[PDB]
């Protein structure tokens, strides 16, 4: 996360680090959305440019954490992963579209006070909380410049509108996609950025007291960028797609 | 229904340090 | 197809 702080623990319980087996290594985010589903960013697994492909056999995941390196012995939990869900129609070749996965745990977890899901979008909720200029929140462990905390990182940003989005790249932009940051007469910064992918972006709702989350960090042109923007995958969008997979 | 309320937050009635933020921009301008 | 990935 560039321009960020530390978090308070136990902020934010539905953070998932996903972590490669051996050689140990971060690879992206993700969110605890139930006791036995994750949810992150296809690239995280499938980016065949990069010669990345991940099976369940190459991953763990190590829910509920703050530091990012000391492995908090008593508060955190590791886990294997049974199966591996990438939208069909994931674009990996031309705007990474639809650049969702679900991730199935081994076996249920111990939810705690510093594990707990993350409220998915419904209709309602969708409708009032995605407006430009709403802001909502990013976490995560990776660099913190275009170099990398201790400790997770957090960062709100602001729903910048479907017009600037699209004139800020030459990428093909989808109703899937959506983007967040801040326009360069703001004075006010922020951003995703390497090993953040994946992790989750959030807003809360007034209505009841509940943190939902509104999409995936998916990619962006460096990391906080004047007049560049951080692309966001839409949750509520392929949230048919998620029922599907969970059922 | 569980979800979204956290423990060491929601749950205990503590708003985050910069929770605050969030909420002006809502009612913004 | 940058992919926040590390």
């Amino acid at each position: 996360i560039v321009e960020g702080q530390d978090a308070e623990v136990g902020l934010s319980p539905w953070q998932v680090m996903l972590f490669r087996k051996s050689p140990q290594e971060l690879l992206c985010g993700a969110s605890l959305i139930s006791d036995r589903w994750v949810l992150t960013a296809a690239h995280c697994l499938l980016y065949p440019p990069w010669d990345k492909n991940f099976t369940v056999d190459d991953l763990l995941v190590r829910i509920g954490k703050h530091s990012r390196t000391r492995y908090e012995r008593k508060v955190e939990k590791i886990s294997m992963l049974d199966k591996i869900y990438i939208h069909p129609r994931y674009n990996w070749k031309e705007n990474l579209d639809r650049d969702i996965a679900l991730l199935k745990l081994k076996r249920p977890i111990e939810l705690s006070d510093y594990i707990h899901p993350v409220c998915l979008p419904d209709k309602q909720t969708a409708a009032k909380l995605l407006h430009a200029g709403f802001k909502g929140r990013v976490t995560g462990w990776g660099n913190r410049r275009e170099v990398q905390p201790s400790v997770l990182q957090v960062v709100n940003l602001p729903l910048v509108e479907r017009p600037v989005c699209k004139a800020s790249t030459r990428i093909r932009i989808t109703d899937n996609m959506f983007c967040a940051g801040y326009k360069p007469g703001e004075g006010k910064r922020g951003d995703a950025c390497e090993g953040d992918s994946g992790g989750p972006f959030v807003m809360k709702s007034p209505y009841n007291n509940r943190w939902y989350q509104m999409g995936i960090v998916s990619w962006g042109e460096g990391c906080d960028r004047d007049g560049k923007y951080g692309f966001y995958t839409h949750v509520f969008r392929l949230k048919k797609w998620i029922q599907k997979v969970i059922d | 229904a569980d979800c979204g309320l956290r423990p060491l937050f929601e749950k205990k009635q503590v708003q985050d340090q910069t929770e605050k933020e969030l909420f002006e921009s809502y009612i913004e301008g | 197809y940058g992919v926040r990935g590390p």
